[PDB]
């Protein structure tokens, strides 16, 4: 049996060969972003936006995010998936994006997902995994996000049952806030102090 | 085969992250341990890029940001193969790198180093890997770079590297060294990691028989991702 | 103090005339052995080169052929002293250096090599020892450049460099590799040197502690010359 | 004690660093040169020439020479001469060339030395000392240049006389020629093979 | 996938042309050193023999002279693969084999010895590979043959070989010795090779678990062979 | 990765296991021979005949000598050939022939080879490749054979031209000659000494 | 010579700042990194102290406070050299030690501890090296002393010195301890030190041929602080 | 190449040797003193004090300190300031001092410093360099303390900008007061915790 490859940050210049344009180096004619809504995708379309913070308090403003979702009838867009069930065809499930140097904010336009199977007949409440990569950041964060509109669908999954200190279950509810129509989550996380977020082992 | 949960990540493999002599990690690590779970669904599954939408130099970083001549430096290929941990070939895995041009220079805004930049290089790439789990790629050797951790801190020559494969717990990013690079014995960065076995799957090591005569040479290194268990009895999953 | 003669060449020391595996000595070699002779005048002097002739950029191969920027690579100090067998320092030796650039590429009409040439950089200094016997330079790491002895034969990184000192008997060339280069273990032109030591005395160390903080990293490399031996009773030499 | 450092080959672009004139590189103000003839220097001006020929009798296009040698009195202009007699103030007795591209040739110009003292009160014929550098040789050949024109100094001399094989003496006397007034001296050298010059370890 | 050239022949890894102590080669060895080149389509193609030529008892050195009865000696089987030397078989490649009798003696006109000839004996071979790369014949052990380089010289026993493959730069002609024979430490010829390791590489070995009962003996033996590279960017064969 | 298996002379006896029929011995119904020219080979037809020397200036007269070259449109009847051209049905391209025990000469019927790509788009002057092994020969030796009536094609060959030594390309070029109509190309070896043949290592 | 900064100091040659077996340590020090700086003329400088404050006795721990005879305890010499890490001597530093008595006992308002103080014996001295870098100071060698850390912990007999030297990067506080002293191995002070030679650097090793008949033992105890780089290319310190 | 020699603890003794006056020990005529201000020293006087916090908030009461600056014109008092200016010759530059054993106060009477040159061209804002040693501490913390009344200077600092959290600026900033006619700066050093002062490795 062989060892995984271990981790090592991803560096300040993950932008270089993750977001090409962000640096500004045009050297590929398809460039993954964090767009995942197609004109044809199913769903409602919502805007996930947050802050990254340091145990200081202060914006991350090199962190580079990335968000795996299902589609909005909770089936991934994966050949993994074994629910027997046709996904979305217009859609990726994936994104990827950048905090701004210079505010710290990042944002993926995207689709609330649908609720996903969880263990032994359960079902889990709509969420977003999510990691983290960035200089000082040894090992990419897994974290998950959940809407706060979904509070029955919340009190019975599974995943947030199973942290046991129950206060620290709220810092995986993004807030919903309406921006001219648009619906819009935001998800602040809080890498290290009061209010850590919760991060996951997978 | 009906596949169960990928097999638990051995932290003991890994950097921690907190590591107190690479600075950074002091104020951008949790204080609270991670939170281990049973994997779902969610965990298992990972995106699908195609084929498709990448174009005939996406691998070459000779050529794709080359504008009126080559990029200067040492020509290289890197090749090897992605596998899990239970030696099964890692298929459509998309693999992107980045790295610094030969003087050890990031073609990025924040890089202020003298080391000069080079018009004609980029310093990103990406690939597919095969049904093998082989790939390829074809650079020009960084050079080392310093920065500040320790005033006079020097990173060895490295080449960033990221995985998306086929389950989202296989996600991963790390970096690779060259074979008797003087530097990988001092660098903090390589130090988080606990054991000397694991710092040296880090080193890609020099292919002499595959060198391109008056071309180029090459470097081997493989990855190895988590892999997936059978079930063959009860199928928690869902 | 009475000077005698130069200390003989050790032949072991160095390598064959006559070395098959390196292809192109084949044809130019002597047959016949070298004439040993015991020195005169001839042999025990050597010209005096004075500094007023040396330009201020002449050791520095970073800025002496800079015209629009800076040349492309890995910049690096070399520094060392120069001594002779008996241990002392050889002071006011002409040190000449000369090399490939970044990519293994010659600014030489006879290189052919598809590695990129850099319009910033020309690739030979020279300098004059001090009273210590210390010489230092700053110049741009080269990188290997394949050749045709067998046909897909690479040479390590290397700056070639010569000696003009106090006797004619001193007068060397060589050329000095880079500590850790896998190269260095495979190359025909350092294994004509017949012993393990020998090889290894042609190796420039990192020498951390001198590397300059986001600039330069520092190499160090000693070497030695024939040495005279002091005469108290007849003095033959005329 | 230490070792002395061991010789490697000047390789194919030796004029890189050592003429770089001749590979057409301008880093140097003063670069040095074969010409070791200034206004003011004493004695007769001689042009020596000649070729350096491998094995198959094919001249060496990449060799680079250098010259050493006393004044015209035989003094050397060295702090080692021991002479005690007042050298040349305009002679370097130094000097650097390498063989043309093209068709192999190599020049000095410099004067005829004087007679220099041998050991033990005798005395040397004049003389030349030469050294060659090129790719496939590992360390430089040291040889001798003596003169035809100088037979009963030749006789006499230490050094000739120490070469118990004397039909080798020759390949070490150059030959004597007028070119337009100018006196030139041909001294061909041939590494390997029939009339191989005698090469010294000094 | 695309081929490029063979890898280049390792030269350390065989025997020099000129070696003194067998002492044929001072006169038919070459002075030059052999010139590298290039490969064209020339060195990478081969000719192909196809199965339908050879008759049903040509890799059977028993029976293919038997006349009158069989060979007397020592009935033994030999077989194993041929690879390249990146591992792959190598198919349907032309294995041929001569050999002594169990006397040490050639069915040859310039043979002299006084080892008896056996009638029913001729001593040659020959079979494809097939597309594992395995081959397998069947033969009387030959016996050790003096022959004069110093006058009391003996070759262990061996059989020659000879592979017609893929590429004409694949060509090779050698001889394998067996398992024990204490003439293999003795042998000049086997010395001409300058590592202990491929020295090694030429003794078959006892295959115990396939000797046949009641009938013959067992060896096993591979064949590497020199392998082509596979070319991902610029392809400058033709 | 695995070590090249090493070589060792074929030795006196070479032609038992390659040329039985040299050896007197009938054990196979398909023997391999010196003759390439098949009824319905297309090409002009050439013998191409020679002696090879040792040191001394003796023939060898135990040597074994193969060739391999492509038919007359300078296609290899190979499956590696890659032209994409169909090569002549009726020609095998190799040989193999021992030399006389008692004269040393050795002889192919053959076909004059057409020209063949090299390198980069360039062209081949037409070619034989050849193979010598022998008692005394460790290791095979390669070398090709172009033809003297192919003068300007040899003249722009690209293996020809690496070689530096511009006097030993003649070394490669065998000479025509006509025996009663009969087109004769006549190459002679010279493994050691004056004129020694170019040998390649490929 | 164009003096340039102080070399890095190595981190890893030191104490960490929190090192939970030194208990006061736990809440003094701090939990972020510390910050580096390229050093400017505030780090390179330092004060001077003329010898002419000093008085004769300021280096005799024996004498200068001594009122109605000599104190009790072991008569030793303490000698040796400071040097930078180049191998330079340090000149005119001045070096500044304390100390308990004989019993352990320090002449301190804060230290109560039973161990009997000493009415002849003060415990502090100094005095400036010379310029070859050596200092010398006679004293009475100190008893171990019972400390809270952990309850029944016990420092081993020492010394504490300080120095102030040419740049204010190479100030330094540290300690000594005495060849064979059994305590040394249980020390959590001293185990603060990540490498077992760090620790043997803090010993001053018995020098017998230096005791002095019928009167003083000696020790032998070398200090080695940073050391500055020399410039030959850019001078950017201002 | 030597390692440095490793630092340990001062301990809670250290003012036996380092101001043996604060012990009660009269060993030395000359005691160096927290007073660097001499009759004929030129600049503007101010008292520059403060108390040191560990992470309890609790005063260390065993503390010592040194400061080092420039003369009120920014040169050093030392042989290796470059500047070719001469410097105030009635100050030491060095001063040291040990908090209250009752109130954990420190103080130093100065001169405000003039501005140093920084590296490159640059201009340092006036700075005092302070190093702290107590028992618990394994190494000297390094600092630097910057006045309030010099925004503009500040502002323009080099190593203040290397600093790149920017709200850890302020914890190096002194402020000044006015007590009776005197100037004083207060400068409060928090070793750990909230507000931790900023500490170099220099
Ligand atoms: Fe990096
Ligand atoms: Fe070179
Ligand atoms: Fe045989
Ligand atoms: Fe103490």
């Amino acid at each position: 049996e062989l060892k995984e490859t271990p981790s090592q940050t991803g560096g300040p210049y993950v932008h270089i060969g993750l977001l090409p344009k962000q640096a500004n180096i045009e050297v590929f004619e398809h460039n993954l972003d964090n767009n995942l809504v197609q004109d044809n995708t199913q769903g409602q379309r919502i805007r996930l936006e947050g802050q990254v913070f340091d145990g200081l308090g202060l914006p991350l403003r090199d962190v580079l995010i990335e968000i795996w979702q299902a589609d909005t009838n909770g089936v991934y867009p994966s050949q993994a998936d074994t629910q027997g069930k046709q996904v979305d065809p217009n859609f990726l499930g994936w994104g990827r994006t950048g905090a701004d140097f210079g505010t710290g904010f990042w944002s993926f336009n995207t689709i609330k997902p649908g609720a996903v199977p969880g263990r032994k007949g359960s079902t889990q409440a709509p969420h977003i995994s999510l990691i983290i990569f960035a200089r000082g950041i040894n090992i990419g964060l897994h974290t998950r996000v959940y809407f706060d509109d979904e509070a029955e669908a919340n009190a019975k999954d599974p995943v947030l049952n199973s942290i046991e200190w129950a206060t620290r279950r709220q810092t995986l509810v993004a807030k919903r806030e309406e921006r001219d129509g648009e619906v819009v989550y935001r998800f602040d996380i809080r890498i290290q102090g009061e209010n850590e977020t919760v991060f996951f082992d997978i | 085969i009906i596949w169960g949960a990928y097999a638990q990540r051995n932290t003991e493999d890994h950097p921690p992250a907190y590591a107190p002599g690479y600075k950074t990690s002091v104020l951008r690590s949790p204080k609270n341990a991670l939170i281990s779970i049973a994997e779902t669904l969610s965990e298992v599954t990972a995106p699908h890029f195609s084929a498709d939408k990448f174009g005939p130099k996406d691998n070459d970083l000779i050529l794709n940001y080359a504008k009126d001549g080559l990029p200067i430096g040492e020509r290289v290929i890197v090749h090897g193969y992605v596998r899990d941990q239970f030696g099964r070939p890692v298929k459509n895995a998309l693999v992107e790198v980045w790295q610094a041009n030969a003087s050890g220079r990031y073609r990025h805004p924040n890089d202020q180093y003298i080391g000069a930049m080079d018009p004609n290089f980029g310093g990103c790439g990406r690939m597919l890997t095969d049904d093998n789990g082989y790939y390829v790629f074809r650079t020009i050797k960084p050079g080392p770079y310093p920065w500040r951790n320790r005033i006079n801190e020097w990173r060895p020559a490295h080449i960033h590297f990221s995985l998306i494969a086929d389950g989202w717990a296989q996600r991963l990013i790390s970096q690779f060294y060259f074979e008797g690079d003087t530097l990988i014995d001092s660098c903090p960065i390589l130090k988080t990691i606990p054991s000397e076995q694991q710092r040296r799957a880090l080193i890609a090591l020099e292919d002499k028989s595959n060198f391109i005569e008056a071309d180029s040479r090459c470097y081997r290194f493989d990855i190895t991702l988590r892999g997936r268990r059978a079930t063959y009895f009860e199928n928690d999953l869902t």
